[PDB]
């Protein structure tokens, strides 16, 4: 119904002095004549409409998933009601569409929730890319300010995702904070002059083991807050988990059980002594067996090795994420192991104490770049990705998701298409293939940008050296190409043809 | 067939006559070929012979006696010799796309170094040498051909001075040749290798027969006033052209007696027919498409030589839809596509001896991806060779294009480009405080005497570094089909070299499509409808 | 003064010429120095132009032949200097090519980008030439045959470089590393031409 | 008699070393460290393997060296510094 | 030929300090030796770690070894040969040393002399005595340094020489910026970032504001305010 919405915006401009910008023939906004006029500003309003992530990866003593606030855009347009004369314009209609948001028909709050994609849907008209970029920008001030309003709260975010927001206690304290978190979540939401983002703090996390989205080991998720009484199952995807070789997989998801359970008790201990000092008693607790099962796996796997049975579960599944060598995949196993156990800031010396140990066990020097985990992402993700159902906007991250997440959000049962899905990946591709074209040269020395078109060397004594050349472009379009393979992706095989060429 | 006797005959042929190391194993693969001869081995001397003498012309390499390369030495041999028993039109005329055509640098010592353009994944894409020698080379081809022209003026004109040379003198008068921008101080600036300097655009008078737009060389006469630091220009020419037969004269010969044999034969050549159908042609419409599908008919009665197909083949700009209305808009640009092969393929004449030629559009994809209704970079992105299918095996004829198209004519050349280059120049005609058939007149004097297809800043439309090459009017062809749906059509000829403007597909109500006979050397436009 | 942009080419050749002289093996060509040669092409062509107005010098005032004839006359002088010049250089640039075409296509600079394309046909020609003189009579003795009056037709051969049996007139003779070989001297010449043989 | 050798070595572990040893000199209680402090540090790792006796450098007498040097360091930080620096570098001194 | 050795000032360069705290050597010790150069702080912890790298591979004889012939072979060619042809070539120096030079040195010499100009442009004030001089012993460096580079090995005297001449320029600059250095223009950038954010609208709007377009404000003011900004505010990285 963004048809409807332009339609709507066609009427309200009528009425001002100002005469609307609608142009069907070209979906494009037509503000004067030009329509077509293409600059720096104009690719930079529609790229980089990516909303940030800010992510602290560590294991904390209370953490909570909270709220997960939805519909961030519309919420942040009304907000900063609290260029100009459209920005005041669509912020009467919005209001007035909020207060007909409020206790009146369904199809009023169908067309809130569809302005913002109409706000960034380029098939509909009246579309603005300065619109667009402008909304980006006042929904990143608002996560900003959020952040700072968390920032007074005794807690820490730990992980930023603008569709859900994820913020650990500092403070060890037992079940009445729960409630008392609720109390000052709800002092917290009521001290600023917004009422549209979601309420019900929920899904907290008594422990938390913060890798990414997708590998975590959050514990008794929102419930009548009893810390573990009812203890919800560890959610843990493991993306990396996944990428492992598929006999390897059980032995690490069983160690990661261990693992929790370890630091689980060592957490009761703890706060008995009260009535990450919890997670450095739990690291000397699983030492010994840690250690003692490793050489166990490894003298296991000098026979393991060489094996034709063995080695076609032995060899790591070929997954987008990751390109790192082979390393024994044993040795990449234990290598994860440091890694997810290092977020633990207090244990990081008992982690090297282990990590000694494995050396120990395996030869290898104390301290090695080969030793360094190094783990690859590779996520390849659409800025924005919504929902035509579900209205909801959020980043689509195509190799790091499920397979079946990437097909169907979170939000709503509807499943995306794999031809808009397609679309926008060779969007993103392309549209940074332009960038690549269009950008600026920047200096050695003085590190000065290419104000001038004949330079051939800066006038300062450095060179321009340059931001983002065309090689790991070339990579990603090597993930595209194993993407393509992965998925079939007919349109996106087509643009990988016409790239070669 | 016995080596050993052959081994001295084959050692006096060979390294006597040359010194050419022969292994046992070449040797023996002339056992097999002498014993390949029926008859006894003594014209096989002559033959063994000829065989060396090929393989000094064409090898130039030692170690004679592969048997590997050696045997396909011999293949090459008996292919030589079969068509020593034995003892064009369609191989000229073909089809480039903008990456296909040679790469050119300037170079002082050699007048244009020879470069090769990039069909790589890795290739394809420009370089940090690449911006800056796209930017050097509009220079240096600007700065060659004002010096020839120059000389020619009079044993030369006035000569340019150095942008740096310039500012040693205030009251000084001085002659330039640089590119005009907008100073970021906000002043217009001309920019050479040397430095840019900012120009008063006051007491400054354009040459009437020249447009003149930002990002354009210049050559211009005036004071600088180091003082006051703006060049104070009186008079403002655009550099003068050169014409491709003086170009070629001046450079030498590069790729006369097979041009003017080329030259004979197609004035030999008659009924040639280049059809372009116009700017904008829309597959959506349906009255449209009954328009087209007339016009098929009338071309059915005389294949062209020649189709040309015209950027935004969509009425309306294709792209990426999330809110999809449970059909992708590529789907049915795809289908679009699809369709009116069938129509090409029915009519017989039509599509048999015949070329069609289609050039990308901001309407269409990869080039409304970037810019919905506007163009992307300078040499627009062909359409994907998926929506290619089935068109392609229907008709046999079609060519999917880039929008820099060549098309290389062996007694001309013609060069197609699609753009509203009339728009832009337009809209940044500039204003000096110091009639369509006159305003297209002065569009082909600067397109033609400036040297480059689109004179414009890199910032206003993005230019293919790597490519910056084609878009230089380096050839200057003496055809060249620029379709420009915003300028009025025409056809004119400048410094020995026709320009032609199709034009749009329909100028207000009617279809139309230009005729063009290559040995008549004159455009015809009809009317449908 | 314009034969001293010719001086100094000459100067150039007379090093270059030095150079190769010295060194009794080849020297490569070296670069074409087409900067100068092309400076002395303006300089003369705009020295046909001074001369073009002395003619119509004359036409107009310039009637005195004893002053303007003079005039015309000298300028006769600086042009036919830069010519004999330039014929100086490029007599001794094909003395060149006609070494190296001896030297290597005879016995046997292999880059061209030293040398002009004009001269490049003609070194080519010269060559077929060459190959002409050894075609049809005088194919018994070599035409490049070796200046250096024969020692001993047998002598034994180490074996420079691996590279395989190469077929002789009537014996097998394989390339081993380092393999002593003692046999008559025109095979063991032509692999020397070659270099695959060392230590005669 | 005695000449140890560095025969082998631990490259990387010098490397992460002098990393630490940079960014550490911004403080007002830290002088600067430059590349002479890690031929010193090399030279300390001669001196303890001579120390040894053995002809041959042992990998981790040349560790005890490095801690020997990294101690001298941190002793020579400002105390305030010294502590956030001592735990950093405990990465290092465990291995000793 | 003098190579000095002098470590400016408290031992290190303090480049971020005045040059006359900096040079302890008086500027016009400094012009009539006609050279400048400079040794910073490196930093760049990665480049660090390679440097340690190269450090521990001299001094291992095991690695010593093999960075030896691998600089023998291609590039360290026998240094006492290297002397060999030095003395040889500077015998080849003397014969001519600007046949490529004229043409491109008539308008790159007097370039230098106006990028020179514009060096006492940023450094308005005087910038104090050091800076003043500075100009002199450019010029006559830039026609003494064409002979030192020789014309290269042979006949490449320009095109380097410029290049060269830019780091000189550079080079000064990084003592001739201020009379504190690059802390003063620090001082005035932070002055100005004091207001963009909070003020000072954004996006170039403002500086098509204020001062009628900043037309007075842009020929000098708003120059050393971009020559400040620069510093702290598609071709390397990926
Ligand atoms: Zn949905
Ligand atoms: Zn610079």
């Amino acid at each position: 119904m963004d048809y409807i919405i332009d339609v709507l915006y066609a009427r309200k401009l009528k009425k001002e002095n100002i005469v609307l910008w609608w142009n069907e023939k070209a979906p494009l906004p037509d503000h004067g004549g030009i329509q077509n006029d293409f600059d720096l500003n104009t690719s930079w309003i529609m790229n980089d409409s990516e909303f940030p992530k800010i992510n602290n990866s560590g294991v904390y003593d209370n953490v909570v998933l909270d709220v997960g606030v939805d519909n961030l855009t519309v919420n942040t347009i009304l907000t900063s009601a609290l260029s100009n004369d459209a920005l005041n314009v669509l912020r009467g209609m919005l209001k007035e569409w909020w207060d007909e948001a409020l206790k009146e028909n369904s199809t009023a709050d169908l067309l809130v929730n569809s302005l913002a994609s109409w706000v960034q849907n380029p098939n509909a008209k009246l579309f603005d890319g300065l619109l667009r970029y402008h909304v980006h920008n006042l929904t990143k001030k608002a996560l900003l300010q959020l952040v700072n309003e968390f920032s007074a709260l005794g807690s820490t975010i730990v992980y930023a995702d603008r569709n859900q927001i994820l913020i650990k206690t500092n403070k060890y304290s037992p079940e009445n904070c729960y409630a008392y978190s609720q109390y000052m979540m709800k002092a917290v939401r009521t001290n600023p002059m917004f009422s549209y983002l979601d309420l019900n703090i929920k899904r907290y996390w008594d422990l938390l083991i913060w890798m990414d989205k997708f590998n975590f080991s959050g514990l008794a998720c929102i419930e009548i807050e009893e810390k573990e009484n009812q203890d919800y199952t560890a959610v843990s995807q493991w993306q990396l988990k996944k990428f492992l070789s598929p006999i390897y997989q059980p032995e690490f998801e069983d160690w990661m059980m261990i693992i929790l359970d370890s630091m689980l008790k060592t957490k009761q201990s703890y706060l008995k002594l009260n009535s990450e000092n919890s997670l450095n008693g739990f690291s000397h607790l699983f030492s010994k067996p840690l250690m003692k099962r490793v050489k166990k796996l490894f003298k296991n796997q000098q026979e393991f090795i060489l094996d034709p049975q063995y080695e076609a579960d032995y060899v790591i599944p070929v997954l987008p994420g990751s390109h790192l060598n082979v390393k024994n995949p044993l040795l990449e196993l234990v290598k994860s192991l440091c890694h997810v156990m290092l977020l633990s800031k207090s244990t990081i010396l008992e982690i090297r104490t282990l990590r000694k140990e494995l050396l120990k066990i395996f030869e290898l020097r104390e301290f090695a770049k080969v030793a360094e985990f190094k783990d690859p992402s590779l996520s390849l993700v659409v800025p924005d990705f919504l929902c035509e159902y579900c209205f909801f906007i959020s980043d689509i991250d195509f190799c790091k998701a499920a397979p079946e997440s990437i097909f169907s959000c979170v939000r709503c049962h509807k499943a995306f298409n794999q031809v808009l899905l397609q679309e926008h990946l060779i969007q993103k591709l392309r549209s940074d293939i332009e960038s690549y074209l269009i950008q600026d040269l920047r200096c050695s020395r003085c590190h000065k940008v290419k104000r001038d078109y004949m330079s051939a060397h800066c006038p300062c004594a450095g060179a321009w050296e340059g931001t983002l050349p065309r090689e790991s472009i070339v990579q990603k379009l090597n993930v595209f190409k194993q993407v393509a393979k992965y998925y079939g992706f007919d349109i996106l095989l087509s643009c990988i043809a016409d790239l070669t060429i | 067939i016995q080596p050993p006797l052959l081994r001295p005959l084959a050692y006096r042929v060979l390294s006597r006559k040359y010194g050419l190391s022969i292994k046992s194993d070449g040797l023996s693969a002339l056992a097999e070929f002498v014993g390949t001869n029926i008859g006894a081995n003594w014209r096989q001397g002559p033959a063994t012979i000829k065989f060396l003498e090929q393989f000094a012309a064409v090898w130039k390499q030692q170690e004679r006696g592969l048997f590997i390369d050696q045997s396909g030495v011999k293949e090459v041999i008996q292919e030589m010799k079969e068509r020593e028993k034995v003892e064009d039109w369609r191989d000229y005329f073909k089809v480039i796309n903008a990456s296909q055509q040679q790469r050119f640098s300037y170079n002082p010592h050699k007048m244009q170094f020879i470069f090769v353009p990039n069909g790589g994944i890795a290739g394809f894409l420009p370089d940090i040498e690449d911006k800056v020698q796209m930017f050097l080379t509009r220079y240096y081809l600007t700065n060659d051909r004002v010096m020839r022209n120059e000389n020619f003026q009079n044993s030369s004109s006035m000569s340019i001075t150095p942008i740096k040379n310039l500012l040693g003198r205030d009251a000084q008068n001085f002659l330039l040749l640089g590119l005009l921008n907008k100073n970021f101080k906000g002043n217009w600036s001309l920019e050479d290798p040397s430095g840019s300097v900012e120009i008063d655009i006051s007491q400054t008078i354009p040459t009437q027969g020249h447009y003149y737009v930002p990002g354009c060389m210049v050559l211009v006469e005036g004071i600088y006033y180091s003082v006051g630091n703006k060049f104070h220009v009186t008079s403002m020419t655009l550099p003068p052209g050169e014409r491709r037969e003086i170009t070629l004269e001046t450079i030498g010969n590069l790729d006369k007696d097979l041009k003017i044999r080329l030259h004979l034969l197609e004035k030999e050549l008659t009924d040639h027919k280049f059809v372009i159908l116009g700017a904008n042609l829309f597959l959506d419409d349906l009255k449209i498409m009954t328009a087209l599908s007339k016009i098929l008919q009338k071309l059915n009665d005389d294949p062209p030589t020649l189709l040309i197909w015209q950027g935004s083949f969509t009425s309306v700009p294709v792209f990426a839809s999330m809110s999809s209305r449970n059909i992708s808009s590529s789907t049915q640009f795809k289908n679009n596509f699809d369709a009116l092969a069938t129509l090409l393929s029915r009519f017989d004449n039509l599509t048999e001896n015949t070329t069609m030629i289609f050039i990308p559009g901001p309407n269409d994809l990869w080039g409304s991806m970037v810019s919905l209704g506007a163009s992307g970079t300078l040499p627009q992105d062909p359409i994907p060779s998926a929506f290619t299918k089935k068109i392609n095996k229907v008709c046999k004829n079609v060519v999917w294009s880039s929008n820099p198209t060549r098309i290389a004519y062996l007694s001309q050349e013609i060069v197609i480009f699609r753009d509203d280059l009339s728009g832009r120049f337009k809209r940044h005609r500039l204003e000096f405080p110091f009639q369509k058939v006159q305003e297209t007149r002065k569009l082909v004097k600067t397109i033609l005497d400036q040297g480059h297809l689109s004179p414009f800043l890199d910032s206003l439309r993005p230019i293919s570094w790597d490519l910056d090459h084609t878009l230089t009017l380096c050839p200057i062809p003496s055809t060249m089909v620029l379709c420009d749906t915003t300028s009025a059509q025409f056809d004119l000829t400048y410094n020995g070299c026709k320009v032609i403007n199709p034009g749009s597909f329909i100028h207000n109500r009617r279809a139309r499509y230009m005729e063009y006979v290559p040995s008549s050397k004159k455009t015809i436009q009809e009317e449908i409808y | 003064m314009y034969g001293d942009l010719g001086n100094k080419l000459v100067l150039e050749a007379k090093r270059t010429k030095q150079l190769y002289a010295r060194s009794n093996q080849d020297v490569n060509l070296p670069m074409y120095h087409e900067d100068i040669i092309r400076n002395i092409l303006k300089e003369v062509s705009n020295l046909r132009k001074n001369t073009e107005y002395l003619k119509e010098q004359q036409q107009l005032g310039m009637l005195d032949d004893k002053v303007a004839k003079c005039q015309y006359f000298v300028t006769l002088l600086c042009m036919e200097r830069n010519k004999r010049c330039l014929l100086a250089y490029q007599r001794l640039r094909t003395d060149i090519l006609d070494s190296m075409a001896w030297n290597n296509n005879g016995l046997d600079q292999q880059d061209t980008n030293n040398l002009s394309h004009q001269e490049q046909e003609y070194l080519k020609e010269y060559c077929d030439l060459i190959t002409d003189l050894k075609s049809g009579d005088l194919v018994d003795i070599d035409l490049s045959g070796s200046l250096v009056p024969p020692s001993d037709v047998f002598i034994d051969v180490r074996v420079l470089k691996d590279a395989g049996e190469i077929q002789t007139e009537y014996g097998v003779f394989n390339l081993i590393k380092d393999s002593q070989f003692f046999v008559r001297q025109s095979d063991v010449e032509r692999l020397i031409q070659q270099g695959y043989l060392q230590k005669i | 008699k005695i000449y140890p050798k560095l025969h082998q070595m631990d490259m990387d572990k010098v490397s992460r070393v002098y990393a630490d040893l940079r960014r550490e000199s911004i403080s007002t209680g830290s002088f600067p460290i430059t590349v002479r402090h890690l031929e010193s540090i090399l030279r300390i790792a001669e001196s303890f393997a001579k120390m040894r006796l053995s002809e041959f450098v042992s990998s981790y007498d040349l560790d005890r060296a490095i801690k020997v040097v990294v101690d001298s360091f941190v002793d020579a930080q400002k105390v305030s510094v010294r502590r956030q620096l001592r735990r950093s570098f405990a990465i290092y001194t465990l291995g000793h | 030929s003098v190579l000095a050795a002098a470590n400016p000032i408290y031992g290190r360069y303090d480049d971020l300090k005045s040059p006359g705290d900096n040079i302890d050597f008086q500027t016009t010790i400094l012009s009539r030796f006609d050279m400048i150069f400079i040794v910073k702080d490196d930093h760049n912890e990665e480049r660090d770690i390679s440097i340690a790298n190269h450090v521990i591979n001299i001094h291992t004889g095991n690695a010593n070894a093999m960075q030896n012939q691998q600089e023998e072979n291609g590039s360290e060619i026998s240094i006492e040969k290297m002397k060999r042809y030095i003395t040889y070539c500077r015998l080849k120096c003397a014969p001519r040393l600007s046949p490529q030079a004229a043409e491109k040195l008539s308008s790159n010499f007097v370039t230098i002399r106006k990028q020179l100009l514009i060096n006492e442009l940023e450094s308005t004030e005087r910038s104090s005595i050091p800076i003043t001089i500075r100009q002199l012993e450019a010029i006559i460096r830039i026609t003494e340094s064409l002979a030192k580079l020789e014309l290269s090995p042979i006949a490449q005297e320009r095109h380097v020489d410029e290049a060269i001449r830019l780091f000189q320029a550079s080079t000064m600059d990084a003592a001739s910026q201020d009379p504190t250095s690059l802390s003063e223009i620090r001082r005035f950038e932070q002055e100005l970032k004091r207001r963009l954010p909070i003020g000072w609208s954004t996006s170039y709007q403002t500086l098509r504001r204020e001062f009628v377009d900043t037309h007075r404000f842009s020929q000098l003011a708003l120059d050393k305010a971009l020559y400040a900004l620069e510093k702290h505010e598609y071709r390397s990285g990926v």
